[PDB]
Order: C-alpha cells, then structure tokens, then sequence
C-alpha cells in the first residue's frame, strides 16, 4: 500500500533513472540470471550471454513498463493491465520469480544511485516493486 | 534427507496403501487446476481450461502416474535423492525449462492429496515426515539447475 | 479475486466445517509446528505438546477468524480489521508462515472433507486462505 | 555452499574493503526500515518508528556490528558455514525465537547494501557470489532449527 511518502520516494528515484532505465532494466535481468539461474527457465528462447541485445531488448520492456507504472502509479491495475493478462495467460512466470527480479531491479539501481538510494527510498521502491508484482500476478487465478 | 525411521518406517507403511496411478493423477491435475500456471508446460496436452477438463485428461493421469513411479521410486531410496533424481533434474533444467518452483507446488498439492486420500490416517506426525520427503525431493530434482 | 463459484465452495466447505471448526485449527497448528518448525519460534510463551491447552485455545481463535472471513468475504479488510492491525503492529509475523498456516489447514480440511474436498473446491480454498493472508499481512508497512 | 575459485576471491576482496562497522549498522538499520516487523526482536533498541530514528539509533548500529563481525568470521569457513554456525543457530533458535526467515531478509539487504556502498564494482557476478554466501549463511543459521 503506497503512501503519499512512497509515490513521491518513487517518483524521484525514477526521475533520476531517466535515459538509463532500460540500461538498467537489462544489467537487473542480467544480475538475476547469474544470481538466481532458475530464472533462465523462463527464457529458453533467449540467447543469454552477456551483452546480448535480446536481454537489452527486454530490459528496455521491463524498464518502459515500470516507467510507465510510475507515471500511473495511483492506478497501476488498469495502466498494467495488458502486462497483467499477458503474464496471467501467456507467460505464467511463477509468482515467486518476480520478488527475484524486483530484488535485482533494488540492487541494480543501488549501484547506480548511490546518493539518492536512501533507507527510506529502498523501503518505498520495494514496496513500490512488491506492488508491481501483485498487480502482474493479480490474474493468475 | 533426515529422516528417523520412525518417520522412514511412515512414510514406508503409508506408501504401501497408494494407488500410484490414481494418485498421481489426482496431484498433477490439482497442481494444474490449483495453480493453473503451471499448466504452461502442458500445451501440448490438449484441453486444460476447466476442472473437468483438467481432471479427465487422459495425458494428465498418464502424466501423473509417470510422475508418481518416479517419486514412488525415490523413496526407496530417500538416502540417495540427489543421484536417484540426477537425470530427471538435468532433463528438468536443460530439456524441459520447468522452474523448480513448481516441485514443491507439486509436493505440497501431492501432501494434500494423500490428506484427502488417507483422511484421518494422515495423521500431523505423518504429515510432516511427508513435507520433508517432498522437500527432499523438489531439492533433488532442483540440484542439477545451472 | 474471489468469483461467486470461489465464495461458494468455500462457505460450502466451511458449512461442513461446521462445529469442527477449533478442532480443525488446533490441527492444523499442531501439523504445522511439526511439519514447519520454525514457526515454532513466533510461539515461544507457548506448550506445543500434542494437547496443549494453549495450542486448543489458539486454534480455536484462528477458526473463529476465518469463520468470520467466510461470512465477511466480501468485505474482509474490514471484518478482519483487528486481526491485520495486531498482526502487522504486535505479532509482526513475517508473511512466509502465512503460507505454511494456510497450507496446514488446507491439508486439515482435506483430512476432514473427504466428500467435499474437489479439485474446485481445493483452489477456492487456496484462494480464499491467500486472500485472508493478504488481507492479514496488509498493514505491515 | 560452493564457489568457484574465482567467486571466493571476488567475495574475499570486495569484503577487505569492507568497514564491518559501517555496513553492518546501515544492513541492519535498513532492514528495520524496509521490512519493519523484523523491528519485533528490538523491542529493547528503542524508538523504530522512522528511518531516522532507526539508523540513528546506536543499539541498532551495535548489533550491526556484532552481526556483520560474526558474518565476516563465517567468510573464512566458507566450506563449513554449518559448524561454523551451529551455535549461533541454536541460540537464534532456542534463545532468540529468530524466524529463519529474517536471515534471508537480512542478506538481501546486506547484497543492496554492498551494492549501494561500492557501485559498479558490484558486478552482476560479484553479486551472484554474494547472494550464494549470503544464502548459505542463513542455511546455517536456520539448520539447528527444530
Ligand atoms: C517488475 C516485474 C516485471 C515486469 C514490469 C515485466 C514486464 C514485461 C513486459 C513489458 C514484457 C513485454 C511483453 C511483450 O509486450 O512482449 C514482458 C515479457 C516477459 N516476461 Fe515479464 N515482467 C516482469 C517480471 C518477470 C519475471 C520475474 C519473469 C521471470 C523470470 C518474467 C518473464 C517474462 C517472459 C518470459 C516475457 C516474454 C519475453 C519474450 O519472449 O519476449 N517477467 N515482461
Ligand atoms: C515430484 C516431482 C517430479 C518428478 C519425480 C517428475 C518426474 C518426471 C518424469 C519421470 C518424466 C518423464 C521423463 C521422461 O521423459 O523419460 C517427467 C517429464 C516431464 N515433467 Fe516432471 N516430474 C516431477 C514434477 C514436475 C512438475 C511439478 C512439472 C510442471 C508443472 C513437471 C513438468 C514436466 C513436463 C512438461 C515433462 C515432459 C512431459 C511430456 O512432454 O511428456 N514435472 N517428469
Ligand atoms: C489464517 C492465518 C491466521 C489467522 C486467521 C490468525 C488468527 C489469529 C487470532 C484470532 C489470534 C488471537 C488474537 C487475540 O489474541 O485475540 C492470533 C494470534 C496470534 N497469531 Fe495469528 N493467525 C494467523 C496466522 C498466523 C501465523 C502464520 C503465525 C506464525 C507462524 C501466527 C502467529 C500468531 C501469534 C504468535 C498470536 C498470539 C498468540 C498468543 O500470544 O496467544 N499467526 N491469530
Ligand atoms: C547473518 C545473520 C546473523 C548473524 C551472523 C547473527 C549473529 C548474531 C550474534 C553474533 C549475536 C550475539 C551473540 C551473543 O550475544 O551470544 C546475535 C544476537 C542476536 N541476533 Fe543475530 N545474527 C544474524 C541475523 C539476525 C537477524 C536477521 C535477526 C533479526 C531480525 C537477529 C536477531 C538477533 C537478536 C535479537 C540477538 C540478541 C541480541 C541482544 O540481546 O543484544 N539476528 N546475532
């Protein structure tokens, strides 16, 4: 549940994202299959070395569909909902693979923005990022 | 896996009263029906889009009991989990992309079958010696993921 | 989401439950410290005997709550308004052994209902011990 | 437990840079603050109830230490993080009613943390060697749990 706090610790932190988002986007993905190589299961159909475009290509997607739940963060449901039937029906991605990603998605912009990654910023970009994934997992059944 | 054989001598004796086949049946089209993303690895099953369809599927049950010999065997040899379950983990990760994840749905939907199944028989004592055969299992069945 | 069929087949279910209701959740706690031990930690004050009078008053209290979730289950958040506060502010029991309980009384109920324990009615059951987790685990931050 | 050769010297040469101290409070400290029911065991620190209060707090940045210190002892035994630990897991068991759960939290954040602290240093495979340490730690101190 998102507070007023939250939206705007989110807001800011991906403010400063910016240009870079699907830059991070792919090295978050690239940081969960390496972390968490279960996940790869998910993208047999994926050439997975380093450096590759199809994961900077799906970084970009990840990076687009969060900057888009960001600006429509007071109505992520309906803003997301595409995404939502997409992984209910299509992709099928295991609830549990999406506290991988979101916790890669943490540590991924830790290093990218150390200044504005503060206690209180991590608190609400996890709440932010566990809301995301509800909201994606929200049709599954 | 730490089983006492108090616990090896139950999860033995309940075993024994198995139907494997209606069993496995049961598990794997409940895994499917209560988890219904799992179904993402049976396109190729034919229809799976409601209960009825699920349960009645003919390549479910042929499925399950399939599933079910395999873990019928393991417990022969809860001792060596990790070699009995070597191959079948490797077929798992680099054949069949299934997250491991969806073992211990499956273990914890088998350990609600065989509730329903052995009703009071199936008794807490019992039970938890059962969640630590079935985490074994979906540990080793997870063990050869790279 | 709960549909009609998922409220249904869980006040069907919970019909049959019946006056079993503080027996089934005593057994279901006892199945569940012994099958999850380390719930046992958030139970430190307690006797965890096969028995224990403690274990019976518990689980009497944990399927009154869920008793009243069945006939709230449209309007759970509210119904379950003093169980989410004291849960998220005093108990703070991390959201992992959520999913243990609920386990635990889903193979209690399967014990139990033999008639009535469908593969329907298994996934409303499932649902339905989700949404009360989700609803419990909800002001946690 | 096991690292390849090259994962145990990236973890045991980002760790030499490592003020335990620091890390250890803001590991900490950040774990009260973002998952806040973890907050249940320091009832005695004080005042929790804002990230200010919680990362000034000096009991929470003791204990920080105390906990990282016996972390970084538990780096040099990587191939026995079991006996290694068996004692403070019986005590986090029988003594502190720690929920096992809480030291899976806790790597997580200390993984964000190392991540915050150095940067681009912390590469994805740097990361994936501390996300195994930070793993099997909390397999060790969760294993005397019964
Ligand atoms: C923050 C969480 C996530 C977000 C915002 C997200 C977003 C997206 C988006 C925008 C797409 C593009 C769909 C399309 O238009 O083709 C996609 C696809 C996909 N996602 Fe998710 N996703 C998330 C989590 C996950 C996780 C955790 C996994 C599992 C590891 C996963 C597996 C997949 C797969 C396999 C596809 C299809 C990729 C392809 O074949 O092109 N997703 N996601
Ligand atoms: C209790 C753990 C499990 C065991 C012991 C097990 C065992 C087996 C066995 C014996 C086979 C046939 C191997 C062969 O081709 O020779 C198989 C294949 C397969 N398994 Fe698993 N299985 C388990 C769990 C699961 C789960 C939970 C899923 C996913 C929901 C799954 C998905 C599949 C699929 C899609 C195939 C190939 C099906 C086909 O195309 O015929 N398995 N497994
Ligand atoms: C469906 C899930 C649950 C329900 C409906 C539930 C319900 C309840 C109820 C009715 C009480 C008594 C409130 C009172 O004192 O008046 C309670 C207390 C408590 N619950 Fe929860 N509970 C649930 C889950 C859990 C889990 C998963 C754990 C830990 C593994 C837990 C730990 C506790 C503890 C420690 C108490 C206080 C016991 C005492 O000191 O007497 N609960 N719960
Ligand atoms: C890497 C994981 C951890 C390690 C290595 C660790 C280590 C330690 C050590 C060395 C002590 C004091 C030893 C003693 O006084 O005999 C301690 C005490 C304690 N730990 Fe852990 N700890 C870990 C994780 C956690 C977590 C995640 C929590 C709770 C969220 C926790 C809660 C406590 C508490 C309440 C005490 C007693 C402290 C006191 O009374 O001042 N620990 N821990």
């Amino acid at each position: 549940v998102l507070s007023p706090a939250d939206k705007t610790n989110v807001k800011a932190a991906w403010g400063k994202v910016g240009a870079h988002a699907g830059e991070y986007g792919a090295e978050a993905l690239e940081r969960m299959f390496l972390s968490f190589p279960t996940t790869k299961t998910y993208f047999p159909h994926f050439d997975l070395s380093h450096g590759s475009a199809q994961v900077k290509g799906h970084g970009k997607k990840v990076a687009d569909a969060l900057t888009n739940a960001v600006a429509h963060v007071d109505d992520m449901p309906n803003a997301l909902s595409a995404l939502s039937d997409l992984h209910a029906h299509k992709l099928r991605v295991d609830p549990v693979n999406f506290k991988l990603l979101s916790h890669c998605l943490l540590v991924t912009l830790a290093a990218h923005l150390p200044a504005e990654f503060t206690p209180a910023v991590h608190a609400s970009l996890d709440k932010f990022l566990a809301s995301v994934s509800t909201v994606l997992t929200s049709k599954y059944r | 896996v730490h089983l006492t054989p108090e616990e090896k001598s139950a999860v033995t004796a309940l075993w024994g009263k198995v139907n494997v086949d209606e069993v496995g049946g049961e598990a794997l089209g409940r895994l499917l029906v209560v988890y219904p993303w799992t179904q993402r690895f049976f396109e190729s099953f034919g229809d799976l889009s409601t209960p009825d369809a699920v349960m009645g599927n003919p390549k479910v049950k042929a499925h399950g009991k399939k599933v079910l010999g395999a873990f019928s065997d393991g417990l022969a040899h809860l001792d060596n989990l990790k070699g009995t379950f070597a191959t079948l983990s490797e077929l798992h990760c680099d054949k069949l992309h299934v997250d491991p994840e969806n073992f211990r749905l499956l273990g914890n939907v088998l350990v609600c079958v065989l509730a329903h199944h052995f009703g009071k028989q199936f008794t807490p004592p019992v039970q938890a010696a059962y969640q630590k055969v079935v985490a074994g299992v979906a540990n080793a069945l997870a063990h050869k993921y790279h």
